[PDB]
């Protein structure tokens, strides 16, 4: 019947990632009677980070200690000896060079499960945050990422392109079952009767280049913020941006094939905002 | 990181004896548990009525039940410590005893 099922696989993102994009807070998680929400998504979302309004400390910067005021903080893992975090990725592979389920796994999956090994026995595995420029792992002690109403937001920011957001759930096999390329010369559609048709509805927002066009599928995305809330990765996390147009043409149902147009690239929330393929 | 007292209920009868301990869930190589009476003296492993016993991520305090004696705070501090809990809360518990 459709011959794109299995290349099309990695873009039905309610199966593939299965939380929050823009939010991830997916699973729950009990610790000595107390709940928590954590991300559970199990793709790496790129580009993404957070932004702490009014402030000029990175988010990345290590929590607060100590005397240190709290908003000369950020979200990361504090120091400790020896320093767990950030750690480079050949620092984490010498680290971890007697395990063999682990030495070899990808730069991001390996930050990932390095983020989910602080404490042995527990269920509080951090989020983390790679970034591909100093390839470098950076555990995430603070799992928030929203709070406008200290104030701070998810955001796909310029500065935050070599950013990629990890939950503890990433997989191994990330690069194969999850959205990252955009697609030159491509436009997502939906397959019927042995013809991909266009998507019948769309939501337009005007977007003067790829970037913009990633960043706000990224904002309009599916997200946990407030079961009543776990969106399970349901939400606009596609768009077929029109470089002639300059349209970011939003949709919100899984993609089942691709339409050969010149003029478009295919991208998606989780996607890379700029590397195209 | 996250700080519990155990009997999150301080209620006591006159003569009897309490514990309460103090937990910290993620504990850090470089956080401290510290105990804390109402009149805000730093109470201490010394065998008073009322004193502390140590454990690695934990201290025990040890309530006698005096009409007088009561809320009793635990923190936990550290330089390189969190300031911050995994919610975004104070690093402190407390119970309040109710004879
Ligand atoms: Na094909």
């Amino acid at each position: 019947g459709n011959p794109w099922t299995e290349y099309m696989a990695k873009y039905d993102i309610e199966e593939v990632h299965g939380s929050g994009i823009r939010v991830d807070l997916g699973e729950d998680a009990e610790v000595a009677g107390t709940q928590y929400r954590l991300p559970s998504g199990k793709c790496p979302v790129f580009g993404k980070g957070i932004i702490i309004e009014n402030s000029n400390t990175t988010f990345l910067t290590p929590v607060a200690t100590g005397n240190q005021y709290l908003k000369d903080g950020g979200f990361a893992f504090p120091p400790t000896e020896p320093l767990m975090s950030p750690m480079t990725l050949d620092e984490m592979r010498h680290f971890y060079k007697d395990n063999k389920y682990v030495k070899n796994l990808d730069e991001l999956t390996l930050c990932s499960r390095h983020a989910g090994n602080m404490i042995p026995d527990s269920n509080y595995k951090y989020p983390a945050v790679y970034d591909d420029k100093d390839k470098k792992c950076h555990i995430l002690y603070i799992a928030a990422q929203e709070n406008n109403g200290f104030c701070f937001r998810p955001a796909k920011d310029i500065s935050f392109q070599n950013y990629t957001y990890l939950s503890k759930n990433v997989v191994d096999n990330w690069e194969k079952v999850c959205p990252r390329k955009n697609l030159q010369n491509a436009k997502f559609g939906l397959w019927v009767d042995g013809n991909c048709e266009d998507i019948p509805h769309v939501n337009e927002f005007p977007a003067i280049d790829l970037f913009e066009c990633n960043k706000l599928v990224f904002e309009l995305s599916a997200s946990d913020q407030p079961d009543r809330y776990k969106s399970h990765g349901k939400g606009y996390n596609w768009g077929n941006y029109n470089t002639e147009t300059q349209k970011c043409e939003i949709f919100n149902v899984k993609p089942t094939c691709l339409i050969n147009n010149s003029s478009y690239i295919a991208t998606t929330a989780l996607s890379h905002p700029i590397e195209v393929e | 990181l996250q700080v519990d007292i155990v009997p999150s209920q301080g209620e006591i009868s006159v003569g009897e004896s309490k514990f309460f301990l103090c937990q910290v869930a993620g504990m850090l190589p470089t956080c401290e548990i510290s105990w804390f009476s109402p009149n805000g003296e730093k109470l201490t492993p010394n065998q008073q009525r009322i004193s502390v016993v140590w454990n690695d991520d934990s201290s025990t305090l040890t309530i006698n039940a005096n009409i007088d004696d009561a809320i009793y705070k635990c923190v936990v501090h550290g330089p390189q410590c969190p300031r911050l809990t995994w919610s975004l809360g104070l690093p402190e518990a407390t119970v309040n005893v109710k004879i």
